[PDB]
């Protein structure tokens, strides 16, 4: 048994559509069915750091949660100029609560705490997320591809010429 | 004083599976510790062991119908990693992911009939490729087959060994060939008792061996 | 019996601790039993008939007072599930201690049973009994904006009775908050 301890399967990269010259920076952005949220969906309460990969114009700027969002662009707080072609970063964590999670039932929008952050510069084109030593806690329901036809399944392979 | 400087020529890219790491800015600041917190798992595989799953029939109702008559054939399924019998399934669920596997499928049974009334079932293997399927428990048990009675038990559990061509195989199917992959593997029974009505549960899990190497997308995210 | 089965751990707990726990020691006269009515179950119901049960509601006890007293708190909780009825019919349905409920959708209804969970047959069980330990997102809950714990029970293997069975069965359980710190 040499796989299904996640400290290898959440390693790598995935996109987000949505942009914005202020942009939000959280999980939930993530796609439902694209396999990183697969397993990451799959519990309920997870933790990691955390490592990006932004390819952009201008200068990009962040902040910790929990600020004035109209307090950001000036007096420069942390952030580092602009310099082409790749640029990678990871930040640290920032909790108002000790573990994450998906969905919160109370009298179904999402909560207001879990926050990554938040970017923004004066062009933004290319995103990237990254997780880091994460860890997984009561996992939950899972689905595969709807069946319809009759017999097993059919599928396309590549073969050579 | 300089040092000899080694130019990379062409080397460094930035490529998916690359484990560098980076530097933190508004970094250096601790947690509390996150021990104790009950619910932790670390393999997809041990809780894919304290699971059973639920298969699936045309009637769209897991259960399956069990008839107190003269036939001597319950019914037939196909046990594979993508087929209708076992979508709605934990185990592929997980596996659909993969390409490569080596791991046994398990099984369960759960009864239906009151403790009194006496019963007869045998399980029977079939290879994939047999060209013919047995129409008696004997001659059926030339496979692999066993029994478990009513009589002071009512779960069990059983397994087929993780016949193949070679030591791995494909998880998903092709559409180049014809025959099956592993057979029609079901159950016999012998007289029934009595019952105005029965009913069978089944289910899988993974025990032992359920192996797996990996990663592609198949979806179209 | 079957038993007892807990949950994902068992063993004795932490009772004392520092300034909200010394301001929120571990009460005992809170705590009581009580009933609670389920479902109706006859040869009616077809599979996959669902029915939820948000915890907790409200009491007319000194638990249903502070529950209200609209404060921080938290809380255990024991649940023993049991019916009457008789050895002439058949069936099984499923029961299960929730973590985290929503909505559910039909084709997961196959997947039930990632919780801890008992089975339910008139041969083999007669009482459940299940206990689930604290947890949160934060150390401590406010309830009425919030519930993190329900139990479900849904239809599993279809009913059947003979000229020698009650035609309608009923089914309780058993409420137990346990191991309180206010």
């Amino acid at each position: 048994r040499h796989h299904t301890d996640v400290g290898f399967i959440m390693d790598r990269f995935v996109k987000i559509n949505s942009l914005s010259p202020t942009h939000v920076i959280d999980l939930m952005q993530t796609h439902k069915h694209g396999i990183v949220g697969a397993l990451l969906r799959a519990a309920t309460y997870y933790f990691s750091d955390l490592e990006i990969v932004v390819r952009h114009d201008g200068n990009l700027t962040w902040v910790p949660n929990g600020a004035p969002e109209a307090a950001l662009s000036n007096t420069s707080n942390p952030t580092a100029y602009n310099k082409a072609p790749f640029t990678r970063l990871a930040l640290p964590y920032t909790a108002p609560h000790r573990v994450l999670a998906t969905v919160y039932d109370g009298t179904t929008q999402l909560p207001a705490s879990f926050n990554y952050g938040a970017i923004q510069a004066q062009a933004i084109h290319e995103l990237l997320v990254r997780m880091k030593r994460a860890e997984l806690y009561c996992p939950r329901p899972l689905l595969a591809i709807k069946v319809t036809s009759q017999d097993r399944y059919k599928q396309k392979i590549i073969a050579p010429a | 004083g300089i040092f000899p400087v080694a130019c990379a020529d062409g080397y460094g890219g930035l490529v998916t599976t690359d484990p560098k790491t980076a530097d933190p800015v508004y970094g250096k600041v601790y947690n509390p510790p996150k021990t104790n917190y009950p619910g932790r798992f670390t393999n997809l595989l041990d809780v894919a062991e304290a699971c059973p799953t639920f298969l699936r029939f045309d009637d769209g109702k897991p259960y399956v119908v069990t008839r107190a008559d003269d036939t001597r054939l319950l019914a037939k399924f196909d046990v594979s990693l993508a087929a209708k019998h076992m979508s709605n399934t934990y185990l592929s669920g997980i596996a659909q992911y993969y390409t490569q596997y080596s791991g046994t499928i398990n099984l369960h049974f759960m009864f239906t009939g009151s403790t009194d009334s006496k019963a007869r079932y045998m399980v029977a293997y079939i290879p994939p490729g047999v060209e013919t399927p047995p129409d008696t428990p004997e001659e059926a048990a030339h496979c692999i087959h066993a029994e478990w009675d009513t009589g002071l038990n009512s779960k069990f559990t059983f397994s087929i060994p993780y016949v193949s061509a070679a030591d791995y195989a494909y998880t998903a199917s092709d559409t180049a060939e014809t025959t099956n992959v592993q057979g029609w593997v079901c159950v016999y029974q012998i007289t029934h008792g009595k019952a105005e009505n029965d009913t069978l549960l089944v289910s899988a899990s993974a025990g032992k061996d359920f192996e797996l190497r990996l990663p592609i997308d198949p979806r179209t995210q | 019996s079957v038993g007892v089965t807990y949950g994902y751990s068992t063993e004795e707990d932490h009772v004392a601790g520092p300034n909200t726990s010394g301001l929120e020691t571990r009460v005992v006269q809170a705590e009581r039993f009580f009933k609670k009515f389920l479902f109706d179950w006859t040869t009616d119901k077809p599979f996959g008939y669902l029915t939820k049960l948000e915890l907790p509601t409200d009491h007319h006890g000194v638990f249903g007072h502070l529950v209200d007293s609209y404060a921080y708190m938290r809380n255990g909780w024991d649940v023993e599930v049991s019916a009457v009825g008789n050895q002439f019919n058949g069936g099984c349905l499923l029961v299960a201690m929730v973590p985290e409920w929503k909505a559910f959708d039909t084709r997961e209804k196959y997947q039930l049973t990632l919780f801890p969970h008992q089975f339910i047959s008139p041969r083999t069980n007669m009482t459940a009994h299940i206990t689930v330990p604290y947890l949160g997102v934060n150390r401590y809950d406010q309830y009425k904006k919030h519930k993190p714990w329900t139990l479900v029970v849904m239809v599993l293997s279809p009913l059947t009775v003979s000229n020698t069975a009650a035609p309608q069965i009923k089914v309780y359980a058993n409420i137990a908050p346990t191991y309180v710190h206010v």
